[PDB]
């Protein structure tokens, strides 16, 4: 699923295959490093791409005017009472219109759908 | 909706919730810690590449398709015969995948240049085998019928008008079907699909589909929609006129 | 309202009574109080720490990074609101997604 | 002939468009003459009956004498002789005209 | 598999409609059997079974003279060649018949195309796909009746009308309708329309 | 403000009603119009009762 | 501005019109777009270039040989493997080019003028991504790893965009739009005269 | 005279082609110079019918091949391990042998491509082409020297020193 | 004329108190707004804890615009309703309206009621900001004051944003204007050249230049377009 980077040269390593054991290794292409894989994959396609936005949104939207805030939903690592609202905007989930909030309390910045 | 799905393309892009071309080199050992069981029930007793492309399709739209995966793999060595080798579970079981391998090329077909025409590493293969089936193996429909909208019309242009025994009129509610694309042909000639209806709003699929008269009246039923939309009137005299200068010399004439 | 009807109705336009097309200025001023207020520039810096830092535009050239944009852009707004270095036809957005600062 | 209406008309609209006002005319000879709608009428119905089918060889669309003009003539009138032998019938001119 | 067996009948059922239409002597009962009784007549199983592409072959004799006759030729093969048409010719050669009628799968190369129509005078073939008889579409909503005008009647016509052929309205002969009828360049269709001022309507079309 | 300076901010039409305490709607507003009339050309302030 | 181009080859195309501080010369877009559809290939339309140019490519020729110090001016965070496998495949298409000079030859190849002489060939496209590509940035002999961050800016954003992560450009939005007054018409006027 | 002999000619034209894929039709008498002298009127088009045509009798489509086609796999694409490669095999299943396929599609490759009214019209190249499909079906008959017979579904897009 | 001089006698005019309703119906309308307001909340605050289920075939996002958009054309639709059956008989705009004269009646219901939604190519108005129509509002603000949905009557006057989404949504109104007209011209000519040389002759046929025949009788039936007249069959409707 990642890139793998050589250890010379630092150019990408490429999957190919170890007859002699049959096992994965990544080789460079511009030396002779090797490296036993880990993984046993090499391609991972997510059509239906279930995603967490949880983790695209940066605390620091905490710091927009423009953001309707709230009080009827206090963080719960921290207890604050305000937060701060806001959709997905994405074009992969922009189909749902899901709320997530950010606690608005400096140095928290817990986000979380409800 | 049966006859809904057995008009609409699915390929096998719109079925598929995730590839992942694995390296698994001895089937037993099975690098995939779910697959291991069912996989034994065609390994008790069937060489097979080690590079595997492994397919979790979506099970809610195999139910709605009424697609069962015995038909992929029928329509995979439809395209590539035991070429490429198809696995897959038993329905009943969750989360149902489809296993492929690249069989391999039997022993003949020696002394080629392969090594010197610089051959793609089995995996990139593998990989443009996944984009050369992902597209299209097309399990279902009409390859050009993009989207299948059933309803139940309630405007009486629609509805089956029957003439009761006791002698009026009566406006039969029913479903019908609306495509987006036409392929006529192919369309109204299967099971369940009125021949003596289902038009089309394309002109040029009904003449060479059904001819040039089909294709006059089809053309001033099309104007006389676009014109009384609007609640507008034209009288049936200039429609028929109109009609009748565009298709008398044989053929469709735009003006 | 005002615009033209027939075959330029929406191309030709009129400003509105306060709207005020900007004339130019020099971000020389600009760059020197970015540098003096710990701006990384795009030498000085590792790609690693360019990650959650704030990228720092001006005029279009990605100029710099910094780690505090907030406080930033409270020091920029303050100047812009006296007139010292930063003159007051200066636009300075704040990407607060994007981690930019233009 | 209503047979061959439901036939032209598959979907039962019977609003038409035909060259005379015929429900107009009636009303225009019901003003015309006096008529009292309270009285015993002095019209045959054979009289209607015959009159009709004379009426409807003067309504010459193609002039005959020809086996495919006559059958142009009876299919360019075909509309409108129907709606004329179903308004001028011989039971509504006697109870309803 | 049945599904092919259903595609055998429609296109027989078909047939039988094309040929009672062109006016050749088809039973009622011929003309009318659904999916069961032509399983029962010809086997039902089309893999490995007796109801094949050929021994479904109909011959039927026209209602003017049932000395003009005329084949529907069901080849076994998908496409179909020079080979089998002359086959099929020189099997016209006996018992005297001059009209046939090819239900391909698949279709015929231009050249083998140009070779059928290059047998104009005595053999008279034509070409039908399978996927252009899984339907009537003399009995869409569409298309109107149409009836082939003999050359007394179109002649008759154009006296009355003072014409020319070249004055009326055209058909193209490889129209859907007229490879129906089996139409050719200079022959007249008369289309029969019901109309919505007038009541019925009758134009006419000449095949160019 | 500029028009993408304008993104940022969160505009009040008046004082004398969005910046008061109420069942809130907004209340970290950072700028103000002075007139919101003032968003009309120079042929369109003829105009009287534009609205 | 990444914008999406409906057809053509490309799904997304980030375009920047580079003009330098006092206008010297006009301005010159670059623009750096995804292909439809290995997988989706990068590339970059240069000026003075006839050709597509494949964006590691363009890399190269500025001086970053390696594949990690390609991808630390393309993606900051690497532990984002969404982000990775869309770069993934261009790595490939510039995978025969591996070193500087062949890059820029790589690029010459395909000039307005292509000259004769591999040496020729290469000074023509060292200065056309000297002085032709992002002047905004600089022209100079030091403004390439300026260049590369700059490029490897639009590269993330034209990602960003294809990843569906950021809104693409309105082209109607006036925080988009200049206005050249008499001052900016009037100045770009006399440049021609007193040239 | 001028479209009036045009006519004629390209109908006489029609019917010599005719018999020109029933001799190709036909299972021998069919020499490799009788070969010559008949693709001196074929065109590729007609000679696409050839293949076809004789595909459709169980026979090689190419003229030299008299082998039967008994059995016709039913697969579109063959994909080869050997070099890796998908192969759309649909022409492939006109013939017996792989070398019969190369060599048909050889010929056709050096069939005249001018138009046939205007083929007889330069019989100077059309000998030239002549002599020249000779020799080329003859290094096909002795040997197929490339085993790549089923077209190819070309999806590597990756350029090799294009530079 | 004699219309034109009996209403010397009588006259006709329009002002103010045409345009305004009685409080009744004042109340009436502003609890019809008030409703479709509070109705759309909950629409929304549905969507924002995802009870909002998809109808089948569209989006979730376009069930909530369709959703939102039947409420509030159904409130503007009220409100119309509701003022035109408070217009007097004394009232000029019922003058107006009932004989079809001037204006349509929808014109009269934004004098009056409401002017109801805006919108920009069939949808509400566009999130033409960073996710908000004018910076008068907050991010990902889907209410009706936010995307167009004017309450004001034109009597009432528009606040400065129903202004400014009034003014955007009138524009498409004149563009809409100039590329019909565009279109309609063209298609006028194209017909009008397309059959002008085809005449009922004089043996009842219908031909065209090249004296071919179109129509063996004109309209196949063979009269006058002007002469014929809606009529019932009588014969085509009744049971047997
Ligand atoms: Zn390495
Ligand atoms: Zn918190
Ligand atoms: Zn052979």
């Amino acid at each position: 699923v990642g890139i793998r980077f050589c250890q010379e040269c630092n150019n990408m390593l490429y999957p190919k295959e170890d007859k002699e054991n049959r096992i994965l290794l990544y080789a460079c292409r511009n030396c002779d490093y090797q490296q036993e894989a880990d993984n046993s994959c090499i391609y991972v396609n997510k059509i239906t791409h279930e995603v967490d936005e949880l983790t695209q949104i940066i605390a620091d939207v905490s710091q927009d005017p423009t953001l309707p805030r709230t009080e009827d939903h206090p963080c719960q690592k921290c207890g604050h009472k305000e937060a701060v609202f806001f959709q997905s905007h994405s074009a992969r989930a922009e189909d749902a219109m899901r709320l997530y909030y950010v606690c608005t309390a400096p140095h928290c910045g817990h986000r979380w759908t409800e | 909706k049966d006859i809904l799905c057995r008009l609409e393309h699915t390929t096998l892009r719109k079925v598929t919730a995730n590839t992942a071309i694995y390296y698994d080199p001895n089937p037993q050992s099975t690098v995939v810690a779910e697959d291991q069981e069912w996989v034994n029930v065609y390994y008790e007793m069937p060489r097979i590449s080690p590079w595997l492309l492994r397919v979790e399709l979506d099970r809610k739209h195999m139910t709605d398709r009424k697609l069962t995966m015995e038909q992929i793999a029928e329509k995979i060595n439809a395209g590539f015969g035991d070429d490429l080798n198809c696995i897959f579970n038993d329905d009943n079981a969750e989360k149902l995948v489809l296993r492929i391998r690249i069989m391999n090329s039997d022993e003949n077909k020696m002394q080629e240049e392969e090594e010197v025409v610089d051959k793609m590493d089995d995996d990139v293969f593998l990989r443009c085998i996944e984009s050369n089936m992902l597209t299209d193996m097309t399990l279902q429909g009409i390859e050009q019928i993009s989207k299948v909208y059933m309803h139940l019309p309630q405007t009486d242009n629609k509805k089956k008008i029957i003439i009761t025994e006791d002698g009026e009129f009566k406006a039969l509610q029913e479903w019908i079907l609306e495509t987006d694309g036409v392929s006529l042909m192919r369309v109204l000639s299967e099971k369940d699909v009125d021949p003596v209806r289902t038009t089309s709003n394309d002109i040029v699929e009904i003449f060479t589909v059904l001819g040039i008269e089909a294709v006059r009246k089809a053309l001033e039923r099309e104007l006389y929609h676009v014109i009384s939309f609007d609640g507008s009137y034209v009288n049936y005299r200039h429609l028929a006129l109109l009609c009748d200068t565009m298709t008398c010399r044989g053929h469709l004439m735009a003006i | 309202a005002e615009t033209p009807e027939g075959h330029a109705v929406g191309l030709v336009k009129n400003l509105a009574l306060m709207a005020y097309i900007s004339v130019g200025s020099q971000p020389s001023p600009i760059l020197e109080f970015l540098e003096e207020w710990s701006m990384e520039n795009l030498e000085e810096i590792s790609p690693a720490a360019i990650a959650d830092a704030t990228k720092i535009f001006v005029n279009g050239c990605w100029v710099g990074i910094h780690k505090d944009p907030e406080q930033l852009m409270n020091t920029l707004r303050k100047l812009r609101r006296q007139m010292d270095i930063i003159v007051s036809e200066v636009s300075m957005i704040r990407d607060i997604r994007e981690r930019e600062i233009r | 002939d209503r047979e061959v209406l439901r036939v032209i008309f598959p979907t039962g609209d019977s609003k038409v468009v035909l060259p005379c006002n015929l429900l107009r005319m009636i009303w225009n000879a019901q003003k015309i003459f006096h008529i009292n709608p309270r009285l015993p009428s002095d019209l045959h119905p054979i009289k209607v009956v015959e009159g009709v089918k004379e009426l409807s060889k003067k309504l010459v669309i193609v002039n005959g004498d020809d086996p495919l003009s006559r059958q142009a003539q009876e299919n360019a009138t075909l509309l409108f002789n129907i709606h004329l032998r179903s308004t001028l019938c011989s039971r509504r001119m006697a109870e309803e005209f | 598999d049945e599904e092919e067996t259903y595609r055998l009948w429609k296109i027989r059922k078909t047939i039988m409609q094309l040929c009672h239409d062109r006016g050749y002597l088809v039973t009622q009962d011929e003309l009318d059997q659904t999916l069961e009784e032509f399983k029962a007549q010809f086997g039902d199983k089309p893999s490995e079974g007796r109801p094949r592409r050929t021994d479904l072959t109909v011959l039927v004799a026209h209602n003017d003279d049932p000395t003009d006759q005329m084949f529907v030729f069901f080849p076994e093969e998908p496409k179909v060649g020079i080979k089998t048409i002359k086959v099929y010719c020189q099997r016209m050669q006996e018992e005297n018949i001059t009209r046939a009628l090819i239900v391909v799968q698949q279709g015929m190369t231009p050249s083998a195309k140009q070779s059928l129509v290059d047998m104009a005078p005595k053999y008279i073939l034509e070409q039908f796909l399978q996927q252009e008889l899984l339907i009537n579409i003399t009995e869409h909503e569409l298309v109107p009746e149409h009836v082939v005008m003999t050359k007394e009647e179109v002649t008759e016509l154009l006296a009355r009308y003072k014409l020319r052929e070249n004055q009326l309205p055209r058909i193209q002969a490889g129209d859907p309708v007229a490879r129906y009828f089996g139409i050719k360049r200079g022959q007249v269709v008369k289309i029969i329309r019901p109309s919505e001022t007038a009541g019925r309507y009758i134009t006419y079309r000449l095949v160019q | 403000i500029d028009t993408l300076e304008e993104e940022t901010v969160m505009l009040a039409m008046t004082p004398d009603d969005l910046q008061e305490k109420e069942v809130a709607y907004c209340s970290t507003y950072t700028h103000c119009e002075i007139h919101p009339s003032m968003i009309l050309g120079v042929c369109a302030s003829i105009i009287p009762f534009p609205d | 501005y990444v914008f999406a181009k409906k057809d053509s080859k490309y799904a997304y195309t980030g375009e920047c019109r580079s003009c330098l501080e006092n206008s010297s010369r006009p301005t010159s877009t670059i623009w750096v777009s995804m292909l439809a559809r290995i997988g989706q290939r990068i590339v970059a339309t240069l000026p003075y270039i006839k050709q597509e140019v494949p964006i590691i490519i363009v890399f190269r020729a500025l001086g970053f040989v390696s594949d990690r110090d390609i991808l630390e001016h393309i993606i900051y965070d690497f532990e984002d493997p969404e982000m990775m496998e869309m770069v993934k495949p261009s790595l490939d298409e510039a995978f025969v080019i591996q070193e500087q000079n062949v890059a820029l030859n790589f690029i010459g190849s395909r000039g307005a003028k292509p000259g004769v002489t591999k040496e020729k060939r290469i000074k023509y496209a060292k200065e056309v991504l000297q002085k032709e590509m992002l002047p905004h940035v600089g022209v100079s002999d030091f403004c390439e790893t300026k260049k590369a961050y700059f490029l490897g800016y639009m590269v993330h954003r034209l990602l960003l965009a294809a990843l569906g992560r950021r809104e693409l450009d309105d082209r109607d939005h006036y925080g988009n739009k200049r206005l050249d007054l008499a001052g900016p018409l009037l100045a770009f006027l006399f440049r021609g005269m007193f040239k | 005279k001028a479209e009036l002999e045009a006519a004629v000619r390209k109908k006489i034209e029609f019917e010599r082609k005719a018999l020109h894929i029933v001799e190709q039709l036909l299972e021998e008498n069919i020499t490799e110079e009788f070969l010559m002298e008949c693709g001196r009127f074929i065109t590729p088009a007609h000679y696409s019918d050839v293949v076809d045509e004789r595909s459709i009798v169980k026979l090689c489509g190419y003229p030299l091949c008299q082998k039967k086609l008994g059995i016709v796999p039913k697969q579109k694409y063959k994909i080869s391990t050997k070099t890796n490669k998908v192969y759309d095999i649909t022409e492939r299943k006109s013939f017996c042998s792989n070398f019969c396929y190369q060599a048909s599609k050889f010929f056709e490759a050096q069939i005249p491509k001018t138009p046939v009214w205007v083929r007889e019209e330069e019989r100077h190249p059309d000998f030239q082409l002549l002599k020249e499909e000779q020799s080329g079906h003859s290094g096909e008959e002795v040997q197929l020297c490339s085993k790549a017979i089923k077209t190819s579904d070309i999806d590597n897009p990756s350029h090799f020193e294009k530079q | 004329t004699v219309i034109n001089n009996w209403l010397l006698i009588e006259g006709h005019t329009i002002g103010i108190g045409d345009s305004i309703a009685d409080s009744k119906t004042y109340q009436d309308i502003q609890n019809t707004i008030k409703k479709a307001k509070q109705d759309v909340i909950e629409v929304i605050e549905k969507a924002h804890n995802n009870e909002l289920e998809p109808t089948p075939g569209n989006t979730l996002r376009q069930t909530f615009e369709n959703q939102v958009n039947r409420i509030l054309n159904d409130a503007r639709d009220k409100t119309g309703s509701s003022a035109q059956k408070s217009l007097s008989e004394y009232n000029n705009f019922k003058s107006m309206v009932v004989s079809g004269a001037k204006g349509s009646k929808i014109n009269i219901s934004q004098v009056i009621a409401v002017v109801g939604q805006q919108n920009v190519e069939g949808k509400r108005i566009p999130f033409g900001f960073k996710h908000r129509t004018l910076p008068h509002f907050i991010k990902d603000d889907y209410g009706p004051e936010s995307r167009g949905f004017v309450e004001n009557s034109y009597l009432a006057g528009l606040t400065p944003t129903e202004f400014f989404f009034h003014a955007m949504g009138g524009r498409e109104g004149l563009i809409d204007t100039a590329v019909k007209t565009a279109e309609t011209g063209y298609i006028q000519r194209r017909l009008i050249k397309s059959m002008e040389s085809v005449m009922v002759k004089y043996d009842a046929t219908v031909r065209n230049s090249i004296n071919q025949v179109v129509q063996l009788r004109y309209g196949e039936d063979g009269l006058a377009g002007e002469s014929v007249e809606f009529q019932n069959l009588a014969t085509l409707k009744p049971s047997n």
